[PDB]
């Protein structure tokens, strides 16, 4: 019930060429998160990494390429852990590998605050559903699981017959698209999902891009707010170390803005920071920057500001 | 104008720690750094501002300082570490940077093979052109310091003595040489001469007479 | 990295001139020093210049005689040495100088070898160490030599196995000398030939000694 | 009195790790500074890079580690020599090292034009006082020495008695802030300084901004224009070669459009181009892209334009 902070670590994945996604919580928590946090006057908890391990095989070759089922039911283990977390009045950061563990985050949150909204900030719509794109798209395809009014098209994978569809298609905007397929592009239009791609924040601006966002969710009542931030929303040249790293993305200012207005509003309840890949990074320097970006979006989003905070009263 | 003592000893895994003594004008008052050199190569620098790794350095280092000293700790004593360790800062008394003697710390991972020692006479073709050198040639011994006294009968000599410092040969064991020079009246007058050669303060000690063989 | 080059063997009262080449296009911008190290004592700091060559800064035991110069078009530093002495015979290291809290050395070079010895070039006495444990060392002592090295074989390398030299000692004059020895076994003496083929190369003088002195 | 223009190399830093900056005056003069100038139909007269030499103790040591007594005190020669430029009808270039210059070069023009105001860009304040701050911080401490409202929280510092407050909390604008301390937000809000963060150029523009400022400064009178312009507001990507260099900063069409619109109000007096530190660069390149930007700055204030000028009747 977002009064003090817990740090989730939820290293999940479906293996193959994005694998080293799951090594992200460590780069964040090596970006000196949890200092930050600390020395932004929060009460952190650190409530650790999970447990990823693959069912019902846990050999080798599973590991290196792991099977939706394993993915949908550690997922279940998180909604828990996040559910638990905002049940004992804290705000859930999960750091996150591949954006698929939105599912269990959101699910977790709906479950103590059923009247949530979401900011789905992020270069792709993760829109996709099951019988939309391939096995291995499960990070590229979660918000099908979560909106209540794609149930028709959603099959009943095995691992996924817990999630209850906790969104509807007026509780979620998108802020950053440029990589959308036609499947996920008609499903934004048949249900009237609010969006602001690229070429809205060329044309409005990202001040009015938040004002109009704000208006859609929170304009005629207050909600708990979910920013659920993939990082390859972030131009390349800032966040190079992603594994769909598309260009002409939002500038470090656009990025901290956003965050500098969900803290602004201070409704923000949980936030996952995803896709933070340090395997396909050209050095340690891209790995390290990259993880930096992503230790800046938290912090301003818990009150980071570029212009000064806190407290003093100076001597002489 | 900085004190640090001059050995240090352990076997792998242990742990020293080198001390550093300098003054009001340098430490006292000023940063000390910490350059490892290894023998027959140029220092590296370990640590500044008293205790400030540098990059790849393992945190088995550490530096430290109080007052008019420093000290450096080491930590699990490995192979590769044994070396010299100076350490450095200003004196702002002279206006210029100032180092330790420096000390040597010997990793002792191999047993203490005491010197073998053979001990020549002076040849005949020397002692026809009116000189005299008895050769005095110490090898396979571990750890790398000896000291040696030459004894013309039972009086100790120190005069035209020439001894080399330790080597190390093939086997990581080391090897050295002592000269003693004499006219050939000293050789023949005396009964025998004998090169007494000390190893961890133990002695080794060859003789030989004028009369051949 | 840091190379630094023009050591060699000078005469007392001579003159040398040290080079030090940098890879860093920084090299430019930040104090270099000369450090020297006197055969197996401690270091001593020389000189030192700004990354400009405004201020030069010199130690008691070297001023005056030794200046400091550097040409950043070249990424390169210079030492010139004057009115050279014994005491000054010493590695000399060039290293970048740089602060923090303090000052610290943070980039050093290979060395490079200054001897300043008086003694003139020449060759030495050679002597058979005869023999006199089953087996038998046996050598030649090689004397008087300036300066390093000696080339030594026994049987021009025919004889391998058990052959020991020793590093030479510097006597107090300058002059080097160093011992040869082989181990063999006691039958073996009579039969066959024991020559230590030596080579003073600089001298271009070469000794093929016999040893036979056992007598008995 | 912005006739004709000076240039004034002053490399003044305490040392330690910002001691390259003190090699900036070269790099920007090896930038090819007076041609652009000279090509800019400019009367030049060049007075050369000042003496820095450290009081009382001038050997190497404190060269490398300099004390305050005796930047303060070079900082008096530095007023002086500004001054007399003024005094002859110049306009004052004083390419720089640390930014604590400003001490000297706005307390000269204070002294010929009394009604001065300052444009400081900057990421930084560069507003501690003495006992806010530690030793090594004069660099990022220079403006609370010529405020007039902070002498009572400013102590006399051995180099600093005569340096006499000729500045107003109403008299000094601040573009591009993202790095402020506690004691430094708390005084910029205390004694009602106006300044425009990073956050307020996302939102507003550099047009809207450029705008407030003059409105601010000049708007109900025309006063002599004092640019004291810090390489380290440039986002770091097209200024890496700087002591604290800070991400989110001004795009290189931000910083042009700054020194334009100075220019166009033709008031411009004397400018500061300082914190060009090229021993911090990863090559040669990054410190002289980082010189070549210093060079277009001042050409731009200078009247450089993206779009043309000059003069021509063309043949056939
Ligand atoms: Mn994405
Ligand atoms: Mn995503
Ligand atoms: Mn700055
Ligand atoms: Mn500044």
């Amino acid at each position: 019930m977002v009064h003090s902070v817990a740090v989730i670590g939820a290293p999940f994945s479906q293996g193959q060429k994005r694998k080293g996604v799951e090594h992200g919580p460590a780069a964040i928590r090596e970006a000196g998160l949890m200092k930050r946090l600390s020395s932004l006057g929060c009460h952190l908890k650190d409530f650790g990494d999970l447990s990823f391990t693959p069912v019902p095989k846990d050999d080798l070759y599973n590991n290196l390429i792991v099977n939706p089922r394993s993915v949908g039911l550690a997922n279940q283990e998180l909604a828990e852990v996040v559910s638990r977390a905002v049940s004992d009045g804290y705000s859930c950061v999960t750091l996150g590998g591949d954006h698929s563990l939105a599912i269990g985050t959101i699910s977790g949150h709906a479950r103590h605050c059923p009247d949530l909204c979401v900011v789905w900030v992020d270069a792709h719509a993760d829109i996709n559903t099951p019988l939309t794109t391939s096995s291995g798209n499960l990070h590229g395809q979660p918000v099908s699981f979560l909106l209540r009014e794609l149930q028709d098209k959603v099959p009943q994978l095995p691992g996924f017959s817990w999630i209850k569809p906790c969104i509807s298609s007026a509780s979620i905007v998108y802020i950053g698209l440029r990589d959308v397929d036609p499947p996920e592009h008609f499903i934004l239009k048949n249900y009237d999902i609010q969006y602001f791609s690229m070429r809205d924040i060329d044309r409005l601006g990202i001040q009015k891009v938040m004002e109009r966002t704000f208006d859609l969710l929170i304009g005629k009542r207050q909600r708990p707010i979910h920013l659920s931030f993939d990082i390859d929303a972030f131009d390349p040249t800032l966040a190079p170390a992603t594994g769909t790293p598309v260009v002409g993305g939002l500038t470090y200012r656009e990025g901290m803005y956003i965050a500098e207005e969900i803290h602004n509003t201070g409704l923000l309840s949980a936030l996952d920071l995803v896709e933070v890949n340090p395997q396909l990074a050209t050095s340690e320097e891209e790995a390290k920057t990259t993880a930096n970006l992503a230790v800046d979006v938290i912090a301003s989003s818990f009150g980071q500001t570029r212009e000064g905070g806190h407290i003093v009263y100076d001597q002489l | 104008v900085l004190t640090q003592p001059p050995s240090v000893s352990a076997a792998p895994g242990q742990k020293v720690a080198v001390s550093c003594s300098g003054s009001s004008s340098n430490i006292g008052s000023h940063y000390v750094s910490w350059y490892q050199q290894l023998p027959g190569t140029a220092p590296k620098l370990l640590i500044y501002d008293n205790s400030e790794r540098t990059s790849g350095i393992p945190d088995r280092f550490s530096g430290s300082k109080s007052g008019t000293s420093a000290t450096l700790g080491i930590t699990g004593l490995q192979t590769g570490d044994e070396a010299d360790y100076y350490c450095g800062t200003w004196d702002e008394l002279t206006s210029n940077l100032v180092f330790g003697g420096g000390t040597r710390l010997t990793v002792l991972g191999q047993p203490k093979a005491a010197p073998s020692v053979t001990l020549f006479p002076p040849s005949s073709e020397e002692l026809q052109a009116n000189k005299a050198t008895l050769v005095c040639l110490i090898s396979d011994f571990y750890p790398g310091a000896v000291t040696v006294a030459w004894k013309a009968d039972s009086s100790p000599v120190k005069a035209g003595v020439e001894t080399t410092t330790p080597s190390k040969q093939s086997n990581n064991k080391y090897a050295a040489s002592s000269y003693l020079s004499l006219t050939p009246e000293q050789w023949k007058s005396h009964r025998s001469y004998s090169c007494q050669v000390t190893h961890e303060g133990s002695t080794v000690e060859k003789t030989v007479a004028p009369t051949e063989c | 990295q840091l190379l630094e080059s023009g050591g060699g063997l000078v005469r007392p009262g001579g003159s040398l001139r040290l080079s030090c080449a940098a890879s860093e296009f920084t090299f430019r911008y930040d104090y270099h020093v000369w450090v020297r190290q006197a055969p197996g004592k401690g270091l001593e700091w020389v000189s030192a210049i700004s990354g400009s060559g405004g201020s030069t800064y010199y130690a008691d035991s070297v001023k005056s005689r030794f200046t400091i110069s550097r040409d950043n078009s070249k990424n390169t530093l210079y030492l010139q040495m004057n009115s050279l002495r014994a005491e000054d015979t010493a590695v000399y290291y060039c290293a970048r100088l740089r602060a923090d809290l303090g000052l610290y050395m943070d980039l050093w070079g290979r060395g490079t070898l200054v001897t300043v010895s008086s003694a003139s070039t020449k060759g030495p006495s050679v002597f058979p160490l005869a023999p006199s444990g089953g087996t038998a060392a046996l050598g030649c002592l090689v004397k008087d030599y300036f300066p390093e090295p000696v080339t030594v074989s026994w049987n021009s390398g025919a004889l391998t196995s058990g052959v020991h030299t020793f590093p030479a000692v510097l006597q107090s004059s300058g002059l080097y000398s160093l011992s040869s020895v082989v181990t063999v076994p006691s039958s073996s003496l009579g039969t066959q030939t024991y020559i230590c083929n030596v080579n003073h190369k600089p001298s271009n003088t070469k000794v093929d000694k016999r040893v036979e002195p056992k007598s008995c």
